[PDB]
């Protein structure tokens, strides 16, 4: 929860604007309280024994998904490192052989019980994750949906963008019955119908959201107690397809999940071919944080780069059709003199030897083909060379590697700037600290005990749990404006110590 | 009570109806209310 | 005090007390904290080399042994990449230290069946290893100063 | 100094208003005053 938190104030602060930095916050409370929820579900604490083990074992697999992910890696280096032994040889140990060459012998066992065990970790980090994150993201897509059906008629009054994938398939869970599944609010449809029900239709927005309007009357009329048996069957006709189906698509679509999926299936191709175990060690970068900053420093300008790299590919491109054009005598490339090798007689080749060979060269391309000395377009040629490593060697690779510089000076400053803000300003009410410091220890105590946004998720929780008929005046209030979804009642600009300044005094 | 009542037509007008300050001849900061036609704003809007 | 007893063993021995010169001297100290500052990542940087130069050495071991040959007589062929040790070795000390790659040091594609492969192997090579993660490296001393 | 210079134009349009100059830290008295004033009191599209 803390490590939710820290991300959380990182993104506020860097991204986010003031206007919805508290509808942000409460996202983030919602959000922790069902995270919270699934971790006291997953604490430690024949069909029902099975079920009872099923259920132990799940919970055991979200406990330790991050273990299970490190193992995953030591199995992984593991693995490599006994592939370093590999070796080729035309007799067994016209066809060539791999085999391993190590003297204790123990190693070709060891990694045949190594990628066995990678394999299930694999697997078993597909399910933790399955059962650990994945709610979240359900929870979350639920909830926006819920959101922008009853606050701004996504489906009712507007319609999706029709570029915007995501509301065109959460356009499968509406009518589903199990729309909300992981979100709190049980009653978003009924809360959709009433305020939407009447310009745009009782009945049509009861078959938009699957509605039975007869069994809303009949529920609130009298209680229903159904007990059906745990049966398989009784199971299977209980799933509900649809809902099923979208949710699958969410998950699919969703980046860890799909790197999840990746893994698996390298690990599985390893048993085909052991070097496949090799795309694993790339998990470094996920795993470990430090790696994960030194590459999001390439990330950060990954998009200019590749348009540099485009940039130096046409400028190669002039250089080459320059040099077919005038200079085709120089790209003789066979010491033989029977039999010459024209790198340049055809644009195609001449384009692929300078993006190949010049730009690798040190000198660029002038390092590599015939020298001009005694020749009457010796100070074109010249020219020629000149601009071409001072254009694409020296300026082009400055402008990569400046674009990579730039990006580690953007994040360090990203970093401060949310230290900064943290420190300087209150995150609720926005007064600096400089106000609060007229009295000693000012903005330490305000921010520690007045303006706690820990107090805030905590009130939150305590008004949640808390019976409504017990609300007091304020509680109630505050309820209201929660259920109304209206941030007024957070302090901006604003604060106790402000407003009876003169009499604290 | 009256704007309460009036919150239909000052919905409706809400896009139309534009406001700035100046500094008027008397000196003081004066607020000044007037009509923007829907086709100043949709050329306002125009992503050009 | 331990190498200068050692000094009296040998004589050379009393190089290493030249190293003081980073603790004595202040604006050394500082060059050297420009260096330190980012060590940690100095050195996780090195290992993602280490881990990318693996991977090239895997595919080169699967598909390009051919090309790594680096004896010059036809009698006697020395073969770097025959096996994964050796491959890596040659890799790791050889094409990093190239200035352009691995492919400065393997034979040349030109007429062969996997041509376009092997070029595509010998540019994503310079390009991630010699030219990014050098800048890499680089980026961070500078960002150290900064 | 290119990326120094479109942060410099991001500050200064979030921080201080583009007709009057006061800065966002006065208007933001009042809650979400900063917004009110820049979308309603001193918008330059309602000047123009
Ligand atoms: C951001 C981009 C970075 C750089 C882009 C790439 C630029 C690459 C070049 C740099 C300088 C190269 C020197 C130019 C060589 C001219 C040779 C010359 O003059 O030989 C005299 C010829 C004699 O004709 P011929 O009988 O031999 O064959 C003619 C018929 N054929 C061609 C098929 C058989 O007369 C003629 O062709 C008359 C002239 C023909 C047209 C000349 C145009 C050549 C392009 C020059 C680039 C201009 C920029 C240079 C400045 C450096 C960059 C800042
Ligand atoms: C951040 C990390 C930076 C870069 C990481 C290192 C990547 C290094 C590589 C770059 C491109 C190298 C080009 C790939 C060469 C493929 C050769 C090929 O296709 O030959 C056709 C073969 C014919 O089989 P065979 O009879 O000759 O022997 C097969 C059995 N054996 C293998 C033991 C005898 O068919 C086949 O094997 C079917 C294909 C086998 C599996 C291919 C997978 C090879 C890996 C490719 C890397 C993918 C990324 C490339 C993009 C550049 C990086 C951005
Ligand atoms: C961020 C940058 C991402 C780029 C990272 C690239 C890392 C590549 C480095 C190492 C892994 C590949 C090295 C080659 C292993 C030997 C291959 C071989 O040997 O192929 C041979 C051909 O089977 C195949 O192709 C199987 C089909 C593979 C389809 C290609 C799958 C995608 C390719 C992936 C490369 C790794 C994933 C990278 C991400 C790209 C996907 C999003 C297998 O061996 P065999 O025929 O002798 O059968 C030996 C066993 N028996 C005796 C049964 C007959
Ligand atoms: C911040 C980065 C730190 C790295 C800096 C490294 C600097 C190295 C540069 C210069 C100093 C060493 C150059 C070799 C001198 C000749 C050696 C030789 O000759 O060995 C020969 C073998 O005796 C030994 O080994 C003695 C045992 C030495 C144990 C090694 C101690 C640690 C090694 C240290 C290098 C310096 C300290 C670096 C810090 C690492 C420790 C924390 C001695 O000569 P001899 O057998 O002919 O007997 C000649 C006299 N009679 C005729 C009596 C028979
Ligand atoms: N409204 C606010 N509520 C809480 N902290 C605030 C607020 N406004 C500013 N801050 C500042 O945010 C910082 C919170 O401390 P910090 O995040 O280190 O807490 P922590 O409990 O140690 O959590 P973690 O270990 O996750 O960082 C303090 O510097 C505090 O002054
Ligand atoms: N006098 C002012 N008038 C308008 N905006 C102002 C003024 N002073 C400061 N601002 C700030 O300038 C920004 C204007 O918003 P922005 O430029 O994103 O508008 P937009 O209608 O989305 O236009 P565009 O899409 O072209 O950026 C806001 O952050 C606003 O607070
Ligand atoms: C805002 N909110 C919640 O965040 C919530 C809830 N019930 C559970 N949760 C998590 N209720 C009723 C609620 O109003
Ligand atoms: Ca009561
Ligand atoms: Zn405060
Ligand atoms: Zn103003």
């Amino acid at each position: 929860v803390k490590e939710s938190k820290r991300q959380f104030i990182f993104d506020v602060v860097n991204e986010g604007g003031e206007s919805e930095k508290m509808e942000m916050f409460v996202s983030f409370c919602e959000d922790t309280i069902f995270e919270m929820q699934i971790a006291a579900q997953i604490s430690e604490p024949f069909w029902g024994e099975l079920e009872v083990q099923r259920v132990k074992f799940l919970n055991y697999l979200s406990r330790n998904f991050y273990t299970l992910r490190f193992l995953a890696l030591f199995l992984a280096f593991a693995i490599n490192f006994i592939l370093l032994f590999y070796k080729v040889s035309d007799s067994p140990p016209n066809m060539v052989y791999y085999f391993l060459e190590e003297s204790t012998g123990y190693m070709e066992p060891a990694l045949r019980c190594l990628s066995l065990l990678h394999t299930l970790v694999a697997f078993l980090c597909i399910i933790g994750y399955n059962c650990l994150k994945v709610p979240l993201v359900i929870f979350k897509r639920e909830k926006e949906l819920a959101r922008k059906l009853e606050f701004d008629g996504l489906y009712i009054t507007e319609q999706p963008e029709d570029d915007d994938v995501k509301g065109q398939w959460d356009r499968l869970v509406l009518n589903t019955p199990s729309f909300p599944s992981n979100y709190w609010d049980k009653f978003v449809k009924r809360k959709v119908l009433d305020k939407h029900g009447d310009i745009f239709g009782r009945e049509r927005i009861a078959e938009l959201l699957g509605m039975d309007l007869a069994s809303l009357e009949i529920t609130a009329h009298n209680e229903r107690k159904p007990d059906p048996p745990p049966g398989l069957l009784t199971w299977i006709m209980s799933i509900d397809v649809k809902y099923q189906i979208w949710k699958f698509g969410v998950i699919f679509t969703d980046n860890s999940f799909l790197y999840l999926g990746w893994y698996m299936v390298m690990s599985l191709l390893g048993h085909y071919n052991n070097f496949f175990f090799a795309a694993h060690l790339l998990d470094i970068a996920m795993g470990v944080k430090t790696l994960r900053t030194i590459l999001s420093s390439v990330t950060h300008n990954g998009k200019q780069l590749v348009m540099t790299v485009g940039l130096l590919a046409v400028v190669v491109y002039l250089y080459t059709v320059v040099a077919f054009n005038f200079f085709r005598k120089f790209y003789n490339k066979s010491e033989d003199e029977d039999e010459p090798d024209m790198k340049c007689d055809d644009m195609m080749t001449c384009y692929l030897f300078h993006m190949y060979v010049g730009v690798r060269a040190g000198g660029g391309i002038g390092d590599e083909i015939e020298d001009p000395a005694g020749d009457e377009y010796e100070l074109y040629r010249v020219v020629f060379d000149i601009t071409f490593f001072f254009f694409v060697i020296v300026i082009l690779l400055a402008i990569i590697q400046g674009l990579i510089i730039d990006a580690f000076g953007e994040l360090r400053d990203q970093q401060e700037q949310v230290k900064e803000d943290m420190e300087t300003k209150c995150f609720i009410c926005g007064i600096g600290s400089d106000y609060f410091d007229t009295t000693p220890h000012g903005f330490e105590t305000h921010t520690l005990e007045e303006h706690n946004l820990a107090n805030y998720m905590f009130f939150l929780m305590y008004l949640i749990n808390k019976d409504e008929t017990e609300h007091t005046g304020q509680e109630s209030y505050v309820w209201k404006m929660y259920q109304e979804r209206c941030w007024d009642f957070f302090p901006a600009g604003d604060c106790f110590r402000k407003q009876y300044e003169d009499q604290l005094s | 009570n009256f704007l309460e009542l009036a919150e239909s037509i000052l919905e409706y007008f809400r896009p139309y109806l534009g406001r700035i300050e100046i500094m008027g001849a008397s000196r003081r900061i004066e607020r000044i209310y007037f009509e923007i036609s829907e086709t100043n704003r949709a050329q306002w809007e125009m992503p050009q």
